[PDB]
């Protein structure tokens, strides 16, 4: 699912600039290793 | 014509160049040697024994 | 029947995210070894007309036109591939930052064979891990050879 | 030797300044009384040669 | 500035590089490369930990090497004290070849006896005095073994090549001390660093101004030292002459 | 040089240099812990004359 995620991911920190990984985590229920590989490849 | 002092604090902007000025001394004298002439030469004349 | 899976999968060129597209475009310009046109983007994506992702490629400092022909290139960290421009870097460096391996290997790939017989050549100040000699941040060998005194000798210096 | 971050190194040197002060004497000025096990503190020298059978 | 400061710096580098590890190479290169500089600073240009950093900054300290400066703006600079700097070395290196030549001239000496049962070691004349009746062969006092000869004999001509060939890879520094005390030497100070502050960042926290204190007596060691082109012209002429008109 | 007025205190001595010579008064007194180090360094500086005088 990594084309959804990124994508969905792009509206949370337009939601929240200062989106944490708790909330990130939350707002994913994904495999976190996965979730955390797609994160850094593109902001903070 | 002022002799530099410590107790003086100068201004610290301006006395950042002081080393620079330093070299530029250094390299103005390097420019300023030139060999001179033995009918007036002191050096030769201390250089006699 | 797996073709047709991945046809029935083949997201859209009409993405969430303007973002999302370049990104998979830069993915598709990082995946080729060649200065790809413009016609191969045209390929990629499937859209014709000059975009302000287009626009935005073109302003991309890693993303660089051909004003010849039209070939996108990818520009890389370093251009540097041959260790004579290794060493006229190390020996133009300006401060004592090191650089890491893998941005070298960006642009040059065979790069941490050439450093690691630098570093047999002691021409560098390479840093490499404990686990194992894992290059990293390397810097200019301002002095001499690194193995300098023999080991007798640099053991009965420690004793001193 | 190793790292030293310039905040042990004072209570390390002021323990081992204490212990060999305590080993010298254990009867000072009442802020410590440095006792080993058990409870009973451990004699100093000044203890095994203070009056009353300590050793004069 | 001076070319001996320059023999001076390039002198340190051959030693570290010939007497110390690759680490020490890179810091002291590093902090010659630049001046005075904070701890974070050095975190961030080489990437360190203060547990990598922390033995190396204690073996230059004991050698006496760089001197460390502390101060509020508490913010940590180094310098190498220059004068107790050649000091320490002049003192080492004198003690290595006091130490080896008198290891050569030991080792000219007959090299004695040991009783391996008790893995101690006899010399010549505790030899003489534990000998048999038979005047031939010598025998240990408590284990009573028959004393069996040390062997440094060989060894003579090994320490006197490894004398000279270490006296020849220590040369250069010889030299550069024989050039020193031809020179005359002013002595490091932090504000002197200060003087010839080489940044390496841009973004560096620490502010490296020396900030003095009054009302302060406070004494430490360390710190001690006792045609057509034409017609357009015309024609701005003729802008000229009439813009003086108007005026 | 000033001296300042050693107060005994646990097993350590701390300095106060009052030292009066600041632009104003000095009333910055240096509360600094004096180092055995240093205590035997100024130790080994005395004179035999010196220690006649004290009773060494």
């Amino acid at each position: 699912p990594k084309k959804e995620i990124l994508d969905y991911l792009f509206k949370l920190f337009d939601e929240y600039d200062y989106w944490s990984l708790k909330g990130l985590k939350e707002r994913t229920r994904q495999p976190e290793a996965h979730l955390k590989e797609c994160l850094d490849k593109v902001a903070t | 014509g002022e002799k530099i002092m410590q107790n003086d604090r100068g201004d610290v902007i301006i006395d950042r160049y002081l080393t620079l000025d330093q070299e530029f001394d250094r390299k103005d004298d390097d420019m300023l040697l030139h060999p001179v002439k033995k009918i007036i030469d002191l050096d030769g004349n201390i250089q006699d024994d | 029947i797996a073709a047709a899976a991945l046809q029935a999968n083949q997201t859209d060129i009409s993405k969430s995210h303007d973002s999302s597209k370049l990104l998979w475009a830069t993915e598709y310009i990082q995946k080729k070894g060649k200065p790809v046109l413009v016609n191969e983007l045209l390929d990629y994506l499937s859209m014709k007309k000059d975009d302000k992702v287009i626009e935005l490629l073109k302003k991309l400092d890693r993303i660089e036109f051909d004003p010849k022909k039209g070939t996108f290139k990818y520009l890389s960290t370093y251009d540097v591939h041959s260790p004579s421009e290794l060493l006229k870097l190390l020996r133009s460096q300006v401060t004592f930052k090191g650089i890491s391996c893998k941005d070298l290997k960006d642009g040059w790939p065979q790069c941490d064979e050439t450093i690691n017989q630098l570093e047999e050549d002691s021409k560098i100040l390479v840093l490499r891990t404990k686990k194992d000699k894992t290059p990293r941040y390397v810097w200019y060998n301002s002095g001499g050879n690194l193995k300098c005194i023999d080991e007798e000798f640099v053991k009965m210096w420690e004793n001193v | 030797h190793n790292g030293a971050p310039h905040h042990a190194i004072e209570e390390a040197e002021s323990l081992l300044q204490f212990h060999v002060a305590t080993y010298m004497d254990n009867d000072i000025a009442g802020q410590p009384q440095a006792l080993q096990k058990s409870g009973r503190p451990v004699k100093s020298i000044r203890a095994r040669l203070k009056g009353k059978e300590g050793r004069i | 500035d001076r070319p001996i400061d320059d023999i001076v710096k390039n002198l340190l580098k051959f030693v570290v590089r010939g007497f110390y590890g690759g680490s020490f190479v890179l810091v002291l290169d590093a902090i010659l490369f630049h001046s005075v500089l904070a701890e974070d600073d050095l975190k961030q240009l080489l990437s360190i930990n203060k547990t990598e950093l922390g033995p190396l900054i204690a073996r230059l300290r004991s050698d006496r090497l760089i001197s460390i400066h502390k101060q509020r703006e508490e913010r940590v600079y180094y310098y190498v004290k220059y004068p107790h700097a050649i000091d320490a070395i002049k003192w080492k290196v004198h003690q290595v070849v006091q130490r080896l030549k008198d290891d050569l001239d030991k080792n000219s000496e007959p090299n004695g006896y040991m009783c391996p049962i008790c893995l101690t070691k006899y010399t010549q004349l505790e030899a003489v005095q534990l000998l048999n009746f038979d005047r031939t062969e010598f025998l240990c006092s408590l284990c009573d073994e028959p004393l069996v000869e040390d062997d440094s004999g060989k060894k003579n001509k090994e320490k006197q090549d490894k004398l000279n060939r270490l006296m020849d890879q220590i040369q250069p520094i010889i030299d550069s001390l024989k050039k020193i005390d031809d020179s005359r030497i002013e002595e490091n100070t932090f504000e002197i660093a200060l003087a010839r502050l080489i940044p390496p960042q841009n973004q560096s926290h620490a502010a490296y101004t020396y900030n003095p204190k009054k009302g302060s007596t406070m004494f430490r060691p360390g710190d001690s030292a006792p045609e057509e082109r034409e017609n357009e012209k015309t024609l701005n002429d003729y802008y000229a002459a009439l813009a003086k008109k108007q005026a | 040089n000033t001296q300042p007025t050693i107060r005994k205190d646990g097993l350590k001595l701390v300095g106060s240099w009052k030292k009066d010579r600041a632009t104003g008064d000095a009333d910055e007194p240096e509360l600094r812990v004096l180092s055995t180090e240093e205590i035997l360094n100024i130790f080994k500086h005395i004179s035999v004359k010196d220690f006649t005088s004290l009773g060494f």
